[PDB]
């Protein structure tokens, strides 16, 4: 009979919503511990007993060889976040992969695909106005870019010399700033002395000497300010902030399930899919410190819907407080593709209902 | 060692509410399929080689072979239920389950056992408030007796003739109900002809043995014995001296003992159970004469009417006609004995919901629109509810929704469909808005006729909870082999 | 070498010690799941199918067929802990279990066995003298005793109506005492109705045998008799010339023997367990003879209101008023017989609660709040006496930590987390410090009514420390001849 | 779906944590049996007649293939330590070891990783300040390092000879001081005779070419050239121009030269070391250009006294006697060419030891006397911060304590026994007390002359407390076949 080549596997309808979401949902929970200042770094061994110590999720995506290609599409969804801005590489992961697991348990309930998917792109569309909706619009502004493109260099190895970073980044894209080109700045890294013997380098395209005492420390350098200089690369197209500590997310997701029960009909339950799915960030988050997830939750949702959008999840005190009074601000354009990259994902992932391949 | 004996299975925090929960489910939705007029029996054949096919999910487990420690509080569930009212034997199954259901999953996720008894019990005392208030009273009243009676013979076998056993319940339970009480009423399952030829015989049917007797009595003065007639003269001519023309032994009669109440012309009857004994000293006012030689003409009980019946081709003596008849007799009629079974047993059922009326009048338009109703209020109480409570609560609630997801399941329907679409009407429509499977779509059960016992659902949350609640704490036990 | 005989299990070294630690380890946790307000019963089935479902740990520990010869131990100390006490049965079983961890860890290290004994016993001294220091005084007080009856029906299943009860529990212990003895309150269940209908009578209460004897006899003169009064006439001519208006016998009574006892106008019982009789005859003063012809005027009690009330359908025979105001009975209504099963049992601990309260004015915060307390001090008392010794009082004081902890633990939340609150909240504000589950959070226990019986913790260390330790010596079994 | 390729071994939970704490744990005891001055050095086999014998835990992370993916980061820990520092190696490795194991401890019972990595962290920052308020402020005084050089020297095999190598280092260090560098001290091991003739020669040791040249120079005017001196007269008439008396030329000479210089008296040798090259510019002051027509008098070096002596049929140019050797050769004779690497390892850290003691006048009392102290420091410290981090302080300090336990180990005293009179002694007299072997019992280190320097303790903690969390947050890997 042999329809196709003989060893091909072809999943089919069920059989495939399977193999293809848990994969995803499980690399997804992998480098999930790896969020937050408390992440769990950890030490992938190659099979050649390789030693693989970090925290970024592409890097350890790029280490952990996959053979299933829902897990590979993943990797993938990890290396283009990680080219845009760097961080949050584990946020649309983490996000892309919940999705599919609050999407399987509809199958459950015998939720064709159809529906659910239609109900995930709407519901983007919905995260994205609301974004802008609730995004703390801050000013250029040299002081602004400053603590804008300081928080992108505070927990990487150049947070040791931030300050420095941030005047250097702040130059080279202030002053490259037609839409910002993020081609005009070169960056020259010398080996030898301290990250703090830097200078930038002036100019339609400056020139940045970086300097680095070791080989690894000194392109780490170069990645970092590249970041510090996206961040402010962002601030000339999404002059937008939003509170982070999760406090986005949780102000989405009481939006969007608000919003479920004036839409009713079958995709009624996806919205608050969707919006509870929002709340793993939050949930996640606070559970690297040891806290009660749930009891944080109620809380949070608690205070939240009392006295505005200014709470969030404080990780250092293990509850809820008001990040705005704290200074804890993300930029709009940081949260805005995160939404954007994963439901995307997540969606056409659930169209996949067969992959032809070898064995 | 061996921290238990041998032969000892335990199970303890989670491990064993899975194993719990799971027989739970799979027994509660066992008896699902015998809900609603798409109710589909079962066949349950004990070793006796015994074949039972009842809708009746009561029957069902006091027939089954349960070991199961948990599974076995379902059997009590279903049992308790059916000795309060009857209907909704399934009703609290399949809820106990769902509830289990949700709450396991409330501690998969990190949530203490403790907060979930606690949102379930105190999620029940609040929808014991919210049934009483959005309940539909209605009117005793041969119109709205009817009505109710109407609404409990469906979603049967004997649904073809839902007018007749709803009149032949209707005239019986009300002849004799001061405080009404189920056990003064007696059925008889005659076979012959179809369902459609059910008498109401006002008083008690049973079987004579003598022929030269008076097969027809007048005035009759009634005497029953529980002594046997064997030796048989002596014994049968000072039942002669009293006026008894009517004998009703309990035991055996001699052949001499016959012959005589066969020449003094008095019908006797021997092979008596000792209930239709009792509801013959009640019904007709005769006096348990144990002795035949203390029996006098004050121990007699007049029944106006005790003739032989042949319906169905089976004699059968008719004492119909008394003074103050506190007992009546439903002479029920089938074309086959399986007929026959599914029949009475949805008769008694009435019995009780009728006992329910004489002890509460309110009523409900079931269908899942009181569920639906009470998901509702009580989920928006949950959210009144601050604490870890609100989301315990609003699990509670969800578990009503089952109810009606087994309607549309017996039926075809798309549950995710029809639910979703039955709360949006039921929101706007209020309490009377349910589901009629006949015709897959929402409807107001208060006008379709629809209507269940606020009684009736009352016992049911209750025991079904404090049931469940139960085999939720105990998480560990091994045994004692 | 062959000392024993074929099939003789020997521990070993460190092998027995581990063996029996981790045994006495594991049923410790076991039973560690019902312990606190939030506890589990556990629903215990032997080979006959029976179905033991209790709260008491004793109980359980009696019922689960126990292979490890260390907790086989660790059941004689639940045992030795109800006998003595009662209550708390469980937290014996916890102290000793998880004292034996904390020496296990040492042991492990290198430390020698001896020396950590000597550590522990120097702390279980000084802790049994700490509770002499902590120890709060009241008195007879009716405030104080309903608060500790109160706490001690709690965290069980008439938690529901602790109010009620406890409030039957002290008049019935104030009236019982000369020096309480418990053997003065008569515990009679009966089913039907709910369990708020519980009363407190004040005479005897046996579950007119015939229907012509008086219902309700004045001033009636019990004239108990043993032997049988069948095989007549003339046994009944001695009684009423006796004048014995209320002949309770003890063996059955011959039909004709009712009519002529019914017809002086006497009130007779048949059947009543021999328990009853001795329970008359001390109430109301009178004496029980063997032979109906041993009987006089002078054996007749004195009775002031013997009435036969139906405590639901069934009438019970009521003889209170009696002569001794010292005999109380306390009449059990509730639902089920199973549910009364518990409720008893209940009622046993709340009056010997109330009974030690009042023979002892000791009165400590429980709820742990004693428990913190004693360890801190220990910790404080182990570098005073340094060596070796100061890692087993401190041990001890680790281990005496672990009720606490149990308690965050049956409750949900954090263990270690609230065990810092308490303990920093315990050396703030004193020794009135417990740990609150109702309001997840530590409390003043001492506000809260949360209270102890010195007794119980007292006589705690004592079983604990000696059976503990000498599980740590029994090194070796082998099971020979 | 094989998401992970064949034989990929994944750890996630406690398995992870509980594996990598193991596998450091399980290091920690093979390198826990050579701490002290009576730990027993390790013989390292590598599987080809390879024999390494040492005692330094690092050199010995460092032959050993682990194959553990934990113990590698001990041995990348251990190296840290070697590098940052030099010896306590060892210590360093014991500390991530058992305090990983303390976590352990707190992590089975329920605390969070992430919350105890916090705890050391907050702990350490009182532990390294707590060193700040105990370290004993010394001078660069002789005897103070001979005391500390002399400790260092311990512990090892020359530990027989200790004594005398000790006054090699003190005055290697003292002449190299004017800003200390050990890289001025010229270690170069000789076999034949035994260790007790290892001799500080103030100057560069070679290992005369031509016969007919000076053997040996009195004060020789060092004329060091690279360039060969082959194709000649001509470049042996420059030489004596500039008044080279003693040519060290980098390459070989010349048969036609080597007989010119003979002539006019000069003692040049040929083929000499780069490096000794270097350590007789440096030594004697003297430039080494390449050719030969270029040097001149401005390159040459003023030795004191150039001969050659054959200690042990090897003849040795010896050119001592240099103005300002700021390039000291410190010789060392020993029995076996293995006890020569032995020594020299152990003088390297030695005279590491001795800068740091010279580029700073503090030390901290040794014998775990500054443990014992920061542990009781960190244990008061614990009641304030309070929290779920009490704990992690106080669990610090008791891993603190593992120093003081091994010293007796190593020693053959009890462990605890030892500990708790250190304890007690220590919370008396100061950070003076310690833990003295050498007595089997607790002394004053201050007063013993055992001092250990700041920065090896300082970079101890540090090394430690980090890299060691870090493993713990470490809870997936994910690995393949």
């Amino acid at each position: 009979v042999l329809v196709l080549s003989q060893n091909t596997k072809r999943e089919s309808g069920r059989k495939v919503q399977s193999g293809n979401i848990n994969a995803a949902k499980t690399i997804a929970d992998i480098i999930r511990t790896c969020l937050g200042p408390k992440s769990m770094m950890k030490m992938l061994l190659d099979p050649m007993g390789g030693i693989v110590m970090t925290n970024d999720g592409n890097a350890i995506l790029r280490e952990i060889q996959v053979q299933h290609p829902a897990a590979k599409s993943m990797i993938e969804i990890s290396r283009t976040q990680d080219e845009e801005v760097g961080d949050g590489t584990t946020s649309v992961i983490i996000l892309a992969g919940e999705m599919l697991s609050v999407a399987e348990h509809f199958l459950e309930q015998q939720m064709h695909p159809t529906v659910v998917i239609s109900a995930y792109r709407k519901a983007l569309d919905d995260m994205i106005s609301t974004l802008k909706k609730i995004s703390i619009p801050v000013d250029s502004n040299r002081d602004t870019m400053l603590n804008i493109i300081n928080s992108s260099i505070t927990t990487k190895v150049i947070s040791r010399w931030s300050s420095l970073a941030c005047n250097i980044a702040l130059d080279a894209v202030k002053t490259v700033q037609f839409i910002d080109i993020k081609k005009y700045a070169r960056v020259e890294k010398i080996p030898g002395g301290i990250i703090e013997d830097s200078c930038v380098l002036r100019p339609k395209a400056c020139t940045i000497l970086l300097r680095g005492a070791s080989k690894e420390i000194l392109s780490e350098v170069e990645r970092n300010l590249q970041d510090a200089m996206q961040v402010c690369r962002n601030v000339l197209l999404d002059p937008q902030l939003v509170p982070g500590g999760g406090a986005s997310e949780m102000a989405v997701a009481h939006a969007l399930t608000e919003k479920s029960k004036a839409m009713t009909g079958v995709e009624q339950w996806p919205y608050r899919a969707v919006a509870q799915a929002l709340e793993v960030i939050p949930r996640t988050l606070i559970q690297n410190c040891g806290a009660s997830t749930i009891r944080l939750l109620t809380s949070l949702r608690a205070k939240h819907t009392q006295e505005c959008e200014t709470w969030g999840v404080n990780g250092e005190t293990g509850t809820l407080v008001d990040m705005k009074e704290l200074g804890i601000w993300e930029p709009l354009a940081v949260k805005l593709q995160t939404y954007k990259t994963a439901v995307e994902t997540a969606v056409l992932l659930l169209r996949i209902d067969d992959i032809v391949s070898g064995h | 060692q061996m921290l238990k004996e041998g032969a000892k299975h335990f199970s303890g925090l989670e491990e064993a509410v899975y194993r719990n929960i799971q027989a739970c489910k799979e027994l509660a939705q066992t008896t699902r399929t015998a809900y609603g007029p798409n109710g589909m029996n079962k066949m349950v054949i004990n070793h006796l080689e015994k074949l039972f096919v009842t809708n009746d999910a009561a029957t069902i487990l006091r027939e089954l072979e349960v070991q199961h420690p948990a599974a076995k509080m379902i059997v009590m569930a279903s049992h308790m239920q059916e000795q309060e009212v009857g209907d909704g034997t399934n009703f609290v199954l399949v809820f106990a389950g769902a509830l289990l259901e949700l709450a396991e999953e409330l501690l998969r996720l990190g949530l203490s056992v403790s907060e979930v008894i606690e949102g379930y019990e105190i999620a029940c005392k609040k929808a014991h408030e919210i049934l009483p208030d959005l309940v539909c009273c209605s009117a005793r009243d041969v119109d709205e007796v009817s009505s109710l009676l109407h609404t409990s013979v469906m979603s049967k076998q004997y649904g073809n003739e839902v007018f007749l056993a709803k009149l032949i319940a209707q005239a019986c339970v009300s002849i004799f109900p001061d405080h009404f009480n189920v056990d003064n009423i007696r059925v008889c399952k005659i076979l012959g002809s179809g369902v459609h030829s059910s008498s109401v015989l006002h008083g008690m049917v049973f079987k004579k043995e003598t022929e030269g007797d008076v097969t027809s009595v007048k005035d009759a003065k009634i005497a029953v014995y529980s002594c046997p007639f064997d030796g048989m003269d002596a014994q049968v001519k000072a039942i002669a001296d009293t006026g008894a023309n009517v004998v009703v032994t309990g035991g055996r009669v001699a052949d001499m003992a016959l012959h005589y109440a066969n020449k003094y012309n008095i019908m006797l009857v021997r092979l008596n159970s000792k209930w239709d004994l009792r509801r013959l000293c009640k019904t007709v006012g005769a006096t348990a004469l144990p002795r035949l030689n203390p029996p006098v003409l004050e121990e007699m009980g007049h029944c106006d009417s005790v003739y032989l019946s042949e319906v169905g081709d089976t004699q059968v003596v008719v004492f119909k006609h008394e003074k103050e008849g506190a007992i009546s007799t439903i002479v029920l009629r089938g074309s086959t004995d399986n007929l026959m079974d599914d029949i009475e047993r949805a008769v008694d059922d009435g019995v009780n919901t009728f006992k329910v009326l004489t002890r509460d009048k309110r009523l409900v338009p079931g269908g899942g629109a009181t569920e639906i109703e009470l998901a509702k209020q009580i989920t928006s109480y949950g959210e009144t509810c601050p604490g870890l409570e609100q989301y315990a609560i609003k699990k509670f609630a969800e578990a009503f929704e089952a109810i009606p997801r087994a309607l549309a399941e017996n039926s075809g329907v798309k549950a995710n469909e029809v639910i979703s679409k039955l709360y949006a009407v039921h929101q706007e429509g209020n309490k009377n808005v349910g589901l009629d499977i006949e015709v897959p779509a929402v409807k107001d059960m208060l006008e379709a006729g629809v209507l269940d016992t606020y009684l009736g659902k009352y016992w049911a949350i209750k025991l079904a909870t404090n049931a469940a609640v139960t085999v939720l704490r105990v998480d560990q036990i091994i045994m004692a082999k | 070498v062959k000392t024993l005989n074929p099939k003789a299990e020997v521990a070993r070294a460190q092998a027995a010690l581990a063996v029996n630690i981790s045994a006495a380890r594991g049923l410790q946790d076991v039973l560690r799941t019902n312990l606190g307000p939030k506890g589990t019963m556990k629903m215990l089935v032997s080979g006959a199918g029976d179905i033991k479902l209790t709260k008491d740990g004793n109980v359980l520990l009696h019922e689960m067929q126990i292979q490890h010869p260390t907790a086989s131990l660790i059941a004689k100390v639940a045992t030795a802990q109800d006998d003595i006490t009662g209550d708390g049965t469980t937290s014996n079983v916890l102290i000793i279990g998880e004292l034996l961890k904390q020496a296990d860890l040492y042991i492990s290290e290198g430390l020698h066995p001896r020396i950590i004994t000597e550590g522990f016993e120097a702390a279980k001294e000084k802790a049994l003298q700490f509770l002499e220091q902590v120890k709060v005084s009241k008195e007879m007080d009716r405030e104080t005793l309903i608060d500790v009856a109160r706490t001690s029906l709690r965290t069980k299943v008439h938690a529901e109506l602790a109010d009620v009860l406890t409030e039957a529990v002290v008049d019935s212990i104030l009236a019982i005492k000369k020096p309480i003895d418990l053997f003065m309150v008569e515990i009679m269940e009966m089913k039907h109705k709910s369990e708020t209908d519980t009363s407190l009578i004040r005479g005897l209460v046996l579950d007119a045998r015939h229907p012509d004897m008086k219902k309700r006899v004045e001033d009636a003169y019990i004239l108990t008799c043993n032997v049988s009064l069948e095989y007549i006439e003339d046994r009944v001519k001695k009684i009423i010339e006796l004048k014995g208006f209320v002949v309770i016998n003890q063996k059955g009574i011959d039909p004709f023997s009712l009519d002529a006892l019914a017809k002086e106008g006497i009130i007779a019982l048949r059947r009543a367990k021999r328990r009853n009789m001795e329970r008359l005859t001390l109430a109301c003063g009178g004496i029980a003879l063997n032979s109906l012809d041993d009987l006089n005027p002078d054996c007749l009690g004195h009775a002031g209101l013997v009435y036969e009330y139906t405590l639901g359908e069934e009438k019970f025979t009521f003889i209170e008023k009696c002569n001794n105001p010292r005999s109380v009975t306390l009449l059990i209504k509730g639902p089920n017989k199973h549910t009364l099963t518990q409720i008893k049992d209940a009622i046993r601990d709340g009056l010997r609660a109330v009974k030690n309260a009042i023979d002892d004015g000791c009165v400590v915060p429980g709820a742990g709040a004693v428990e913190v307390a004693m360890a801190e001090a220990l910790v404080k008392y182990k570098p005073s006496v340094k060596g070796r010794a100061q890692l087993g009082v401190q041990a001890f004081a680790d281990a005496l930590l672990i009720i606490p902890k149990v308690l965050a633990q049956n409750s949900g939340f954090d263990l270690q987390e609230t065990l810092v609150k308490v303990q920093a909240e315990h050396s703030e504000s004193g020794q009135l410090v417990g740990v609150d589950l109702n309001t997840g959070e530590p409390m003043v226990a001492a506000e809260a009514g949360i209270w102890d019986n010195y007794c119980v913790k007292k006589q705690l260390l004592h079983s604990c420390t000696v059976i503990a330790t000498n599980i740590l010596l029994v090194d070796e079994i082998m099971r020979a001849g």
